[PDB]
């Protein structure tokens, strides 16, 4: 059982839709800019407890360890 | 999986620019809208240059796809020439619902009537093989690599690297967004790499 | 004051286009697909999202109905 | 030059803020949730643009690949 | 109706404790660095912040006062 | 690079919590309170059981030590059992002032007075080698692995690595967070599996 929970911004939740739906994972799609509900159950979640790193003026969110290397 | 037909002038755009979308699973140019079979690029008829569009409806929708289709021209003119014109070729009641009603919409939008033309496919008949993926074919070293690679031209134009390809030769692709899609080929790695080395090339 | 970032190959875009003008509001568009002034100065802003909505000093990351009504 | 959006959660800030300080790197640190205007800076970038995947009950941040394979 | 989610090794945890108890309001502690329940409880929840206040169905996530006052 | 020291009890317990913590560069038990000089563990006279905690100020403020301090243990009985005694061991005004506050904030919220007391600290004297990292010295295998990696006891227990070792075998560390300071300790890859087969054996 899978939840995308998505935006209207076009980069990346188009990318991970088309990752999971190339290997045949189904999932159900919650865009919390148009779900207001789908955005509560995402703040439920400890999303603001997620780091950003702002590396003068690139973003890197979360601990990816080898893209702050990389900067 | 689900099929859109759009026409919006010369195709070479639109082919460059809807292989692009992820989404989009593959793409073909050719002609449709006439009332003749089998028609040429110099023998069209009344045939529209049109794009056929093969996208996975869970990741983009036909809407999704109709807005980018305004986004890429503004048709508010009314020409009488057939072979660029502005049309959108419905396969099923929900198509011709959905851009009725997007095209209401943007008209009363802009203040400006819109001259698309929905209408019912009847057949897509497939352009020259000189016009599909065209950039990609002209830049001769990557497109013969992509073509050993994928062993054949009819292999290589129908599948989503190709289009991917041909939308980053003509600007419209993101190099990071073309790895992400080489990496859904998964490529034997070595061929990855010849692939990488000439696309960085450019 | 109203600027919009957009791109050829993004639905949301050309929602917030059309959102803005069936609401009757001036903006400026600026494609970062075919204008790369635009494009690298967005992209030293830190965002990476398309459509961005600069409203003179608030930004709106995506097509954000309920907060663009807000202005 | 770099900043360090964190929050009053214990496992990731400072995990993050090791990290940096371990390699020598100096960074200034906006604790968004006791600063307002850092956390308004933030949404300033595309943070809501970020898409969150849900596996059943795992929450993955952004489009980790390797992450989401083994799950 | 109040629970809180804390762990021994977390200032945030201690000091959110600290403000529900300067404020007089009852709650339920599970400790999940010695409470194995609470925490397996906590983790198929989709979290992994510490600390969690779940005000009977909302979800604060860490030490955000001006949130946990709202109620 | 800052130091505290406190006292919350029998220093095992302290020990491994604090040496659990991001920020916390390293951690020694020993005596503090007293009138004595070099006490032992048999001998402390008017001493306490305390730990100084060597902690990274860019990661964790003294007031966040002190919350944890007092999340560790409730001082509101009055004992004169100097041993076992809740203290705070300030080395400058800075830390009496954050610590009287803070004591005085707990005292209010909670209605019960605090009987930690805030002294400045003296002399710190270290205590027993076989107090120090006293769970991971106990867990002879990985020990005495650890302690060939970095080449002698002292070394080993003036770590971050082993105050981070010892509080994992004490239950205060999540498996993965031992990863990520075992990544920052950099091992030359083969030590690093050797220590992972020997943490996950348990």
């Amino acid at each position: 059982e899978v939840i995308v929970y998505t935006s209207n911004t076009c980069p990346h939740s188009f990318t991970v839709k088309e990752f999971l739906s190339e290997n045949n994972v189904e999932f159900t799609e919650k865009n919390i800019q148009t779900d207001a509900a789908a955005r509560k159950e995402l703040m439920k979640k400890g999303i603001m407890a997620v780091p950003v790193i702002q590396i003068d003026e690139e973003v890197v969110v979360g601990f990816d360890r080898d893209k702050i290397e990389e900067l | 999986l689900s099929i859109a037909v759009f026409a919006l002038g010369c195709f070479w755009g639109p082919d460059a620019q809807f292989g692009s979308i992820k989404g989009v699973v593959s793409t073909r140019v050719g002609y449709a809208g006439g009332t003749t079979n089998n028609p040429s690029y110099y023998n069209l008829g009344d045939h529209s240059e049109s794009i056929e569009i093969q996208y996975d409806a869970n990741v983009i929708t036909y809407g999704e796809l109709l807005n980018i289709f305004w986004n890429l021209h503004n048709p508010v003119y009314e020409t009488t020439n057939r072979q660029y014109m502005s049309r959108i070729f419905y396969l099923d009641d929900g198509q011709k619902s959905e851009a009725l009603e997007m095209k209401r919409q943007i008209e009363a939008a802009n203040g400006e009537k819109i001259y698309t033309e929905i209408v019912p496919l009847e057949n897509f008949y497939l352009a020259e093989g000189y016009h599909q993926k065209y950039y990609l074919q002209n830049t001769t070293k990557l497109y013969q690599t992509l073509k050993a690679i994928y062993g054949g031209f009819g292999n290589l134009v129908r599948s989503t690297l190709a289009a991917r390809m041909n939308g980053y030769i003509a600007g419209n692709l993101s190099i990071a967004s073309l790895k992400e899609e080489m990496d859904l080929v998964e490529l034997p790695e070595d061929q990855y790499e010849k692939v990488l080395s000439i696309v960085e090339e450019i």
